[PDB]
């Protein structure tokens, strides 16, 4: 049976504005394993994005993690979208500017 | 303890397309890779070949490559012949290895999944469907059983190539496995704070919510999640109610501090 995505969104060291960091997409849980994850800055494509080889869990379900370079600020957004078979729309995440 | 897991993901869309892609972690660090787009299997540490002679791995290495076309034959050829009660696409993991426990004790295990399922294993010498899988493998997996020579190479595999090997890997990756990595800590948000600590290796952590020396009670730790560079992230979070901020912290614990533990403090 197909399983849903889910997919959380945080930074690796804290986030401080003007500070150059590293943003992880980290997306778990999904059967079957073909994907498509984009990283969004401002709700457009983040060009250089890379991932992890899929691996998967204990429980079978697969999982990948995302991960981009950023620099967050006051005035930009920063979002994680998957597509899969499990879903008839894209689904995003935004980074909830903390995590 | 360290578990030893290959792990083996094979798509096949339909008669003409299937493609096999592996990782081998060793605990929480990967050291292979091997793509269905690649001839050979890929290293991913200075120590991926562990105590192996460069003539020993091309042997292992040729044993894999014959196995990785011969699996993709055999499941093509068993979906031939049950066609179209069995229609694709299909989706097929296996799990192998072993776990090295306390002293030079080892267990191994080698699980097969089919289309998201745990159906089969390898026990002792030889392969069998667990209680629940479709009846329609019972057959398949019978024929597999009367080939002595796999049988006899898988029992080789599991019972003295893994452990050997992994024994080989601690040894030559000594300083990545017991490499300490030290957490940052950052703080934000009745209401619910959150205490994000970032960064730490290995895994084991404690992370709470103090007020003075009292820990906490409500406090919930989340996932643990992994960062790109070999290192762990973990939230844990309180719900407290507003005013009553003032006199909390966040304290940390981790084998890479010494027992100089981070201690935030809210509002600070
Ligand atoms: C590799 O190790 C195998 C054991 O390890 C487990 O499985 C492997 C794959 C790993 O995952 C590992 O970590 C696991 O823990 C080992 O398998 C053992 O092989 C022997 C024979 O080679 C089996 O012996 C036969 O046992 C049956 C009884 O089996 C049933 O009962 C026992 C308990 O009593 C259960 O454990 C079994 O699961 C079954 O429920 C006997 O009937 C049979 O005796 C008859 O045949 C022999 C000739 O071989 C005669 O001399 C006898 O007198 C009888 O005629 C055997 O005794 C043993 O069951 C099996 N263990 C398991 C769990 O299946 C394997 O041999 C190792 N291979 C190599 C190359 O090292
Ligand atoms: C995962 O890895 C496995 C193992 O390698 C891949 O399996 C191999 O896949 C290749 C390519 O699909 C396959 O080679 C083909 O064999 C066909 C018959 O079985 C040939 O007819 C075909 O030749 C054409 O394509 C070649 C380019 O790849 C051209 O060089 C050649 O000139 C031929 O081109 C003519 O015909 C093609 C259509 O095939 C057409 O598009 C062109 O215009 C032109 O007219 C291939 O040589 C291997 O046999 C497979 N090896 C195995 C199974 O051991 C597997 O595909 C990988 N999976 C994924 C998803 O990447
Ligand atoms: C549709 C759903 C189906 C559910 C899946 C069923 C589980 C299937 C597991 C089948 C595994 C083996 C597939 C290949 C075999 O069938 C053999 O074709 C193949 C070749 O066999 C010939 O050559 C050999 C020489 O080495 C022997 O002489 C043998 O007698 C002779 O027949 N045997 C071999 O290649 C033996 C080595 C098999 C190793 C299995 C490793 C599994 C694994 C990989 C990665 C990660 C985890 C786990
Ligand atoms: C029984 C199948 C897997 C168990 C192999 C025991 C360990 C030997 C060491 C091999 C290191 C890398 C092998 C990965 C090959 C693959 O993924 O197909
Ligand atoms: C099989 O599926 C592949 C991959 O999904 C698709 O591109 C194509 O329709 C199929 N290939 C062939 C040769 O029919």
């Amino acid at each position: 049976i197909q399983k849903t995505p889910q997919i959380q969104v945080y930074s690796r060291h804290p986030p401080e504005n003007g500070k150059p960091n590293i943003l992880n997409c980290y997306v778990t849980q999904f059967h079957p394993p073909h994907i498509e994850i984009q990283m969004l800055k401002n709700g457009k494509k983040i060009p250089k994005v890379e991932m992890s080889d899929m691996s998967f869990s204990k429980d079978w379900s697969f999982y990948i993690l995302a991960h981009t370079e950023f620099t967050p600020t006051e005035t930009d957004t920063y979002a994680c979208r998957v597509k899969h078979a499990s879903m008839a729309e894209p689904k995003t995440v935004y980074w909830d500017r903390d995590m | 303890n360290y578990t030893f897991r290959c792990l083996q993901m094979s798509s096949f869309a339909n008669r003409s397309w299937s493609r096999t892609d592996s990782v081998v972690w060793l605990g929480d660090l990967q050291t292979h890779r091997w793509s269905n787009d690649s001839a050979t299997i890929s290293f991913t540490k200075p120590w991926s070949q562990g105590k192996l002679s460069n003539q020993q791995w091309e042997k292992l290495q040729h044993m894999f490559q014959v196995y990785r076309v011969s699996f993709t034959r055999d499941i093509q050829e068993l979906v031939k012949m049950m066609s179209p009660k069995e229609d694709y696409p299909i989706e097929i993991q296996l799990s192998a290895g072993c776990e090295m426990y306390p002293g030079n004790a080892s267990e191994s295990f080698l699980h097969v999944a089919f289309q998201g399922k745990y159906v089969v294993r390898f026990w002792g010498t030889s392969w069998q469907t667990v209680p629940g899988a479709p009846s329609w493998l019972d057959l398949p997996i019978k024929v597999l059983n009367a080939d002595q020579g796999t049988s006899a190479t898988v029992q080789m595999l599991l019972n003295d190539t893994c452990p050997l090997f992994v024994r080989g890997l601690l040894e030559a990756g000594k300083s990545d496995l017991e490499k300490q990595e030290k957490p940052v800590a950052w703080l934000s948000s009745h209401r619910q704070l959150v205490c994000h600590v970032s960064g730490f290796y290995p895994k084991p952590v404690w992370v709470m919510w103090m007020r003075g020396d009292q820990e906490q009670q409500g406090t919930h730790r989340g996932d643990f999640l992994p960062n790109a560079d070999e290192t762990w992230y973990l939230q844990a979070t309180l719900d407290v109610e507003a005013g009553e901020e003032a006199g909390l912290a966040c304290r940390v614990k981790h084998s890479s501090l010494g027992g100089q533990d981070i201690i935030l403090y809210w509002g600070s």
